[PDB]
């Protein structure tokens, strides 16, 4: 295939390794999640526009809609976490270890 | 919680599950997964304690990452196929990513870490809804794509989750963590047979759902969440101790009880294809599961642990709980073995 | 091609004025000129402290309503269809669902600020 | 991890001890790397040096297990002149278990590992002889 | 060189992705994702879908500004590691940039690379089409047909968004 | 089975509700000082705000 | 219900105006007869190419020339 | 297995062809066993609510038995239909493919040879 | 549990989107509509096993229409050989590939 | 160009059919200069 | 696979209608009304056999017909047509509605000189029928032979032989 596909999936893999290795900040992992959804959007619309699948042009709008819905859910859960503890550090979520 | 809002949220969860179950499109499958997850998040936050926030955050992160892998597999299949139909995948990379996404959604080892913590941090009813309802859409999608799953990957996941769940169930004194590790072992049991005969997987799904629903309803009715709290039931209602005794005996695959029927048919199906070492290993780890079930039933039924003084005050009041379908579900979870050829209706 | 030429022309017009605003005049820089300005007195703590926000719910629903209006923008092209009744019904139903969400937030005191 | 097993199994047994020793040491090294990586991921070491020391200790232990297992099995099949026999692999498994006991510095772990790894190595030779399938492809 | 315009835009795309996937600070992560969204809009605009690029740019800019407000409220500290202030962040940023430039040099020399798929060396102008689209734009007409064909999609999306508002309002309740 | 790692692991509470562990909320302390058009010439309002 | 309408117009007239406008927009395409003309105008817009059919012999309805009498004409679009 | 069989005719609990089969008797041992399961469930429903087990709520136990018998009757009809369609498909495939299923000619015991292993 | 409700009820919810050769707004054809039509009609009602055995030619040709691996492979071969010939000095490009030839229409 | 390369056949179609296919963008302007490349491929999108 | 086929450059040579797009747009309706038969024959064949290598002589014929129509236009009303296409060509979007006076002048001159009536609204979008002599292509898609379908299940449903036949269950 084309090398633009190489760079798009390579960006997806970068943001996947970013999400799966935490840096003691939940919001940065949320940003990595939005980066992964952006990469999925770009890849999908690239192939859809190249292969002239015209009816599938409505799809990435729906995908980005659900991306933002789950982002809003993540932000609300982060408000609850930051209202319990002092900060948003991911090491404070260790009560369920005993 | 407003009961109208709770009813709306529960119907939306069910709607997401059937949207996954009835659609012929990968994007609609993904939409159903997203709406199910985002509608079951607030059920786990019903009591508003920090443990519910921890459980909801960990569950949200795991299901989000699994959904991303699901979408990547879908997009790669679109690339190499040019279509969207829910059938086998036309790429091994997409098949492997879809299998790991559905394993992360099912809580299969080595993606099993979130399940005991999420199960512990949420109330008993939300845990029941999780462990029964949420474990149908990934099983349905796995039923759809069985021509394309790599046998080595799915068998590795199945035996790994069986061994890890059976080993981890030996070190728990809370009931919800015990139930989560038992759930991990049972998903290993079902998916070890999926590539051979998926009707066996459907039968195992139904029996496991019935059995764990009966046990969760028993724990809700007695209002016990730890084993030392479960040990007071002989001073409260001995019939409930008899019920938990027979259901724990059935849950270990002990004949002539109905819980032995799934494992028996799994061993029957997997030896038609000359695989003998694997069902023996699964049988021995099922013995480990039966061990921690035996420990629980020694705690609650076959001995009389010391009770307290206020148990008299609890004697004076009869229960008014809404034990919905408990006797029917107990009977189905215990004595369904002479009706074994009923399984052909799932063909 | 012309758009990148225009953007580059605007950018090197903007960065030319800043670069001649940093090297031209005479500088007298001390360890009092660049202190933070707190109306004449020394600040009591850092400026990187958590500045708590009361309108979090309105921001989350701003995300959701921004996506609702993102779904709504194909309407001038969608009015050029043949299945006009179904398009009209789905447009009306989407806008009605937006209004239902807004009204449910209004009746539940979600738009009111905390504290 | 598939081509390493195929690199080990294609040599006839009891023929060249050095190539079989190298192949089995490669299997042991791969096992040690994956075990050590899971260990440092799931259990955080105290510092960098402790992590690399633990990783190196694990892979050296498993590499020793593989090396002396392959050497012992090939030497036994060479001396006995009976290559397609699980007895050679039984002695190889017990020698590996003794090596694990020496690495852990305990005799009980050594004896238990001798017994169990000898049984598993003999069973592996039996499965290679009779074509037993663990991940058997579907037939019916 | 100008034939490789989408290649240069995708290299800026990956540069922003590895800039913000190092997780230095969510302000600078926001800047990096803004850069990535803008250049992704550029990429999909040379592929023809200007509407989709404008929507993804607008949506991500709104989301990034709201989350900037959030980290100025919630995710902030005394001395934010903006960049170069931490060892692991600078190390992983340099590692990602070096890996990306390494594979760009590799694909601009052999004109073919094999990472798990197989990627070609030329620009992506070759995979275009030589025909005309007439008097309409394909992407605009597809998202217009969302209303006349996708009634089920509209129903499930609107219901999911309404219950999403309900979900986020009954999450941040406190009791 | 208690071990060295499982030594500080307390059981969860009976109601599964923890005490709120109220850390200091760190109200921002602004200085509406004299060099301000709002303050009538000279007025040093030390002002503790929650945002 | 008249007292409630008077109260809500006295308190928040913007919501009353919005509800009236939305109700008007909902109920007017049901009762109006000009919508079919819009449907036919949208149908009669030639985006594609009108490819011709092979004359087997039994098709007297389809014309042979653009100026033939038979076929769908657009006189109503001129008059309206 | 039979997914492609129930692929062109979906979501039918019991097709038209199921009526060609004999229905189960009302004195089926399986149906009587399902009714007995319903009776046990009625006893447990009485027992867990601290009611007298054999006397309280006879209408409830009757409804339990009746509902169990009804649902079990339909489930048994489906099970018998599925076994019938399995056998019909198997025999049609055996008839259609005479090459892959040869007719084995059995030999009497005067022609065969079996090794004798003495016990002593 | 693929509880197919759409064929039982007679409604369609996502059937119009699932393939590239379905009905499009004013009949806009895709790039590989014909290849998808050929592969779909080759492998209808024969099952997946017979689909991958008896329609391999049609499916691989359709897949080459989709991603175009071999087309750019041949173009890469031609481009590389032309560059090596230009650098070595055994080839000169024709005038109609240089920038002007009084183009056809 | 292809005279020295062994195993080469000119005019080879990479598809298994004899059906006429739409000419790819690189199959038409593959040998022409970059001005025509920018004018044909990105020409309409870049045009003002 | 197969070596792709392509006609020689002598088969593609033709005299070209060398005019700007404003000349085509100005006289579009007269060209559509007068030259409908070779244009529609070419369109029918081009849509039918889906091949430009087999649709070359009809393109040649349509070029000759368009050139003949323009050569007829040049003989009689060259100056009103020149003014009309100039007034069309000044506009940026080539609007029809900015040159109704030249429309009337060109229409009157053409109608009085040759007798050509412009099509009405909605007439050039009509779908017509074309009578031609080419055979219908039996296989335009070059489809191979379709695979044999699976045999259909037939016969009455007998009861199951000896019941379930599952382990020890007699029914
Ligand atoms: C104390 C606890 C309670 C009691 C526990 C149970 C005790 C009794 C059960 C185990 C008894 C020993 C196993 C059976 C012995 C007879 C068969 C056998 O395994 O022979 C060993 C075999 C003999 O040599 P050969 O002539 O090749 O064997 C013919 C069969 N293949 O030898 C060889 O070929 C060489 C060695 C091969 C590996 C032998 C060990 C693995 C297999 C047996 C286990
Ligand atoms: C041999 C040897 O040294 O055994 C001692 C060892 C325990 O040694 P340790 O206590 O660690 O010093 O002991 C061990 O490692 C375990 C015992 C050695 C193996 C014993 C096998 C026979 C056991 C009884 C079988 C009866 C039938
Ligand atoms: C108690 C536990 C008992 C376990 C008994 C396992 C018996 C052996 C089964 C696996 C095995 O070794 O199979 C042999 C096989 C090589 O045999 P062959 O078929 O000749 O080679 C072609 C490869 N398909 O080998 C292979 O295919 C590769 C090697 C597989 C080794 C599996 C066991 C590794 C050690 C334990 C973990
Ligand atoms: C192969 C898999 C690994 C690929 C990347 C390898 C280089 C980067 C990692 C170097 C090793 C350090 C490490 O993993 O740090 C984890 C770090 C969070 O660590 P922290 O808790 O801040 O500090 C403890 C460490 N002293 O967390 C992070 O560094 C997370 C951010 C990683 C971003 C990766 C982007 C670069 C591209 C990777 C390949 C795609
Ligand atoms: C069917 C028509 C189409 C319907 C769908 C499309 C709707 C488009 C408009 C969307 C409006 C979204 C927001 C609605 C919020 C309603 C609830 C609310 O907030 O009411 C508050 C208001 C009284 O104000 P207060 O209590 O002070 O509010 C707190 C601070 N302002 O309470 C009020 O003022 C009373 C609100 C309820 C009564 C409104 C009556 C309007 C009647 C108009 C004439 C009849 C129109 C025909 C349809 C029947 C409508 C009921
Ligand atoms: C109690 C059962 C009540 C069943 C009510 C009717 C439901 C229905 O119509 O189910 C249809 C289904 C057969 O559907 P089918 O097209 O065969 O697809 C199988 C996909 N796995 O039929 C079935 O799946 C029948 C078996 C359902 C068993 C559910 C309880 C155990």
């Amino acid at each position: 295939m084309s090398l633009v596909y190489m760079n798009i999936m390579m960006a997806f893999t970068v943001s996947l390794t970013g999400l799966l290795m935490y840096r003691s900040h939940l919001m940065s992992s949320l940003l990595c999640l939005e980066g992964m959804m952006l990469s999925l959007f770009i890849l999908a619309t690239l192939m859809i526009l190249n292969s002239h699948f015209t009816l599938a042009s409505m799809m990435p709008i729906i995908l980005l809609v659900f991306a933002a819905c789950e982002a809003a859910l993540g932000l609300s859960l982060l408000v609850m976490v930051s209202n319990t503890y002092g900060t948003d550090y991911v090491q404070n979520l260790n009560l369920l270890q005993c | 919680m407003n009961p109208i809002i709770l009813i709306i949220i529960l119907m939306t969860v069910m709607l997401g599950t059937i949207i996954v179950m009835i659609s012929t499109h990968w994007l609609l499958i993904w939409i159903g997964f997203e709406m199910n997850m985002l509608a079951i998040i607030p059920i786990m936050m019903k009591k508003h304690n920090p443990r519910a926030t921890e459980a909801s955050t960990k569950y949200f992160l795991t299901q989000s990452t699994a959904s991303m892998l699901l979408m990547m597999a879908i997009i790669i299949n679109l690339m190499f196929s040019g279509q969207w139909t829910v059938m086998k995948l036309f790429n091994p990379m997409a098949s492997m990513l879809m299998t790991m996404a559905l394993a992360m959604k099912l809580g299969m080892a080595p993606f099993h870490f979130w399940v005991p913590e999420v199960t512990q941090g949420i109330p008993l009813s939300s845990g029941l809804i999780l462990l029964t309802w949420q474990k149908l859409a990934p099983m349905s999608v796995l039923y759809q794509i069985l021509p394309s799953i790599n046998l080595d990957l799915i068998l590795t996941l199945s035996i790994l989750s069986i061994t890890i769940g059976g080993w981890g169930g030996l070190n728990q004194t809370q009931l919800r963590k015990i139930m989560a590790y038992s759930s991990i072992a049972h998903m290993g049991w079902m998916t070890a047979v999926l590539l051979y005969n998926p009707t066996m997987t459907l039968l195992n799904l139904i029996i496991y759902i019935i059995m764990t629903s009966t046990m969760f309803t028993l724990f809700m009715a007695n209002s016990t969440t730890t084993t030392l709290s479960l040990s007071h039931t002989w001073n409260k209602a001995p019939i409930m101790t008899i019920l938990v005794l027979i259901t724990l005996l059935s849950m270990g695959g002990l004949p002539p009880l109905s819980g032995f029927m799934p494992k028996w048919m799994i061993i029957q199906e997997m030896t038609k294809n000359d695989s003998i070492i694997l069902p023996t290993l699964m049988a021995i780890t099922a013995l480990l599961n039966l061990y921690f079930y035996m420990r629980l039933t020694y705690s609650t039924a076959l001995t009389m642990f010391p009770s307290t003084n206020n148990m008299k005050m609890k004697w004076q009041f009869p229960t008014t709980k809404r034990m919905t379908l408990l006797p029917t579900m107990t009977v189905l979870s215990t004595m369904l073995l002479p009706l074994t050829p009923i399984l052909s209706i799932l063909e | 091609m012309n758009l990148m030429i225009t953007l580059l022309t605007n950018f090197t017009l903007a960065t030319l004025l800043v670069t001649i605003a940093f090297w031209l005049p005479q500088l007298n820089v001390y360890s009092e000129k660049t202190s933070p300005y707190e109306c004449g007195f020394d600040p009591m703590g850092s400026a990187r402290l958590p500045f708590s926000m009361k309108f979090f719910l309105v921001a989350i629903t701003f995300l959701l309503f921004d996506l609702e209006i993102a779904l709504l923008l194909p309407l001038p092209w969608a009015s050029q269809t043949t299945n006009l009744n179904t398009m009209l019904t789905m447009a009306l139903l989407l806008i009605f669902l937006l209004a239902v969400s807004l009204a449910y937030e209004w009746t539940q005191k979600g738009l009111e600020w905390t504290e | 991890a598939k081509t390493l097993l195929h690199q080990y199994w294609d040599i006839p047994e009891g023929t060249e001890c050095h190539r079989k020793t190298y192949a089995a040491t490669s299997i042991g090294g791969a096992s040690g790397l994956v075990v050590s990586a899971y260990s440092v991921a799931l259990k955080t070491p105290t510092s960098f040096l402790e992590g690399v020391a633990r990783t190196g200790r694990y892979t050296f232990t498993a590499a020793a297990i593989g090396a002396i297992f392959g050497l012992t099995s090939c030497i036994s099949a060479q001396v006995r002149e009976k290559p397609d026999d699980p007895l050679n692999y039984l002695i190889g498994g017990c020698a590996g278990g003794l090596t694990l006991g020496a690495r852990t510095r305990s005799y009980g772990i050594g004896a238990a590992a001798c017994a169990y790894m000898g049984l598993t190595a003999a069973l592996v030779k039996m499965g290679q002889l009779e074509g037993w399938k663990v991940f058997a492809e579907p037939k019916v | 060189m100008m034939t490789y315009i989408v290649f240069i835009l995708s290299i800026i795309f990956v540069m922003g992705f590895v800039g913000f996937s190092s997780k230095p600070s969510p302000i600078y992560g926001g800047l990096g994702l803004i850069v990535s969204g803008g250049v992704g809009c550029g990429i999909v605009l040379n592929f023809g879908g200007s509407f989709l690029g404008l929507m993804v740019f607008l949506i991500y800019l709104g989301g990034m500004m709201v989350v900037f407000g959030y980290t100025t409220a919630m995710a902030t500290e005394q001395y934010p590691e903006v960049w170069v202030s931490n060892k692991v962040v600078l190390g992983t940023f340099i590692t990602g940039l070096l890996m990306e430039f390494l594979m760009v040099y590799y694909v601009l020399k052999d004109k073919e690379v094999e990472i798990v798929f197989k990627f070609n060396g030329m620009g992506d102008w070759v995979i275009y089409d030589t025909g005309d689209s007439g008097f309409f734009s394909e992407e605009a007409m597809g998202i217009a047909a969302l209303y006349s064909y996708g009634t089920w999609l509209v129903i499930v999306t609107g219901w999911s968004l309404l219950i999403g508002v309900v979900v986020i309002m009954e999450i941040t309740r406190g009791n | 089975y208690p071990t060295k790692e499982t030594a500080h692991w307390k059981p969860p509470p009976w109601n599964d509700v923890d005490p709120p562990k109220d850390t200091l909320v760190s109200n921002l302390t602004l200085n509406f000082g004299p060099q301000h058009p709002a303050a009538h010439g000279v007025l040093r309002l030390v002002m503790e705000l929650s945002g | 219900v008249a007292a409630f309408l008077k109260n809500v117009w006295a308190k928040e007239p913007v919501l009353v105006a919005s509800f009236a406008i939305a109700g008007l927009a909902v109920i007017l395409p049901t009762l109006s007869p000009y919508t079919k003309y819009s449907l036919m105008i949208n149908r009669a817009t030639p985006y594609n190419y009108p490819v011709p059919l092979r004359d087997d012999g039994n098709m007297p309805d389809v014309p042979s020339h653009p100026q033939d009498p038979q076929g769908p004409s657009l006189e109503w679009l001129k008059r309206l | 297995m039979m997914t492609g069989r129930q692929a062109r005719a979906p979501l039918q609990f019991l097709p038209d062809e199921a009526r060609s089969l004999p229905p189960p008797k009302l004195t089926d041992p399986r149906l009587a066993y399902i009714g007995f399961l319903g009776y046990c469930s009625g006893l447990i429903d009485n027992a867990i609510r601290r009611r007298p087990v054999l006397s309280a709520g006879l209408h409830r136990q009757f409804l339990y038995i009746t509902s169990f018998v009804f649902v079990g009757y339909y489930l048994l009809k489906r099970q018998d239909y599925m076994y019938a369609v399995r056998d019909h498909d198997m025999f049609s495939y055996i008839k259609s493919h005479p090459e892959d299923f040869p007719e084995k000619d059995k030999k009497t015991y005067r022609e065969v040879f079996e090794e004798f292993h003495p016990v002593r | 549990p693929f509880f197919d409700v759409q064929k039982k009820l007679g409604v369609d919810l996502d059937h119009w989107m699932t393939i590239q050769s379905a009905e499009q707004p004013h009949r806009i054809p895709a790039r590989c509509h014909a290849f998808e039509k050929e592969w779909i009609e080759c492998a209808h009602g024969i099952g997946s096993i017979r689909a991958e055995k008896e329609c391999k030619i049609e499916f691989e040709d359709f897949r080459e229409c989709l991603l175009r691996q071999k087309t750019m492979k041949r173009l890469n071969a031609i481009k590389r050989q032309r560059d090596k010939l230009i650098k070595e000095g055994k080839y000169t490009p024709p005038p109609h590939h240089s920038g002007q030839e009084d183009l056809r229409p | 160009i292809m005279k020295d390369v062994p195993g080469w056949k000119v005019g080879e179609s990479v598809f298994h059919t004899t059906r006429w296919v739409t000419p790819m963008m690189g199959e038409l302007y593959g040998l022409r200069t970059g001005e025509e490349i920018l004018s044909s491929t990105y020409g309409f999108i870049w045009y003002t | 696979p197969g070596i792709v086929e392509l006609p020689s450059l002598e088969d593609l040579k033709v005299q070209e209608v060398k005019v700007s797009s404003s000349v085509l747009k100005a006289a579009a309706h007269h060209y559509g009304a007068q030259c409908d038969k070779p244009n529609k024959e070419f369109m029918l064949c081009r849509w039918e056999e889906k091949d430009p290598r087999r649709c070359l002589e009809e393109g040649k014929l349509v070029n000759q017909c368009a050139l003949e129509f323009f050569r007829q236009i040049k003989r009689h009303c060259a100056e009103p047509f020149t003014e009309y296409w100039t007034c069309i060509d000044y506009s940026g979007l080539q609007l029809f509605r900015r040159c109704r006076k030249e429309q009337a002048q060109f229409d009157k001159c053409v109608l009085d000189k040759l007798g050509w009536v412009r099509p009405d609204l909605g007439e050039l979008s009509k779908v017509t029928k074309v009578k031609t002599d080419r055979p219908l292509p039996e296989n335009p898609y070059h489809s191979r032979a379709r695979p044999e379908p699976n045999p259909e299940v037939e016969g009455d449903l007998k009861p199951a032989r000896h019941g379930s036949r599952l382990f020890f269950w007699t029914m």
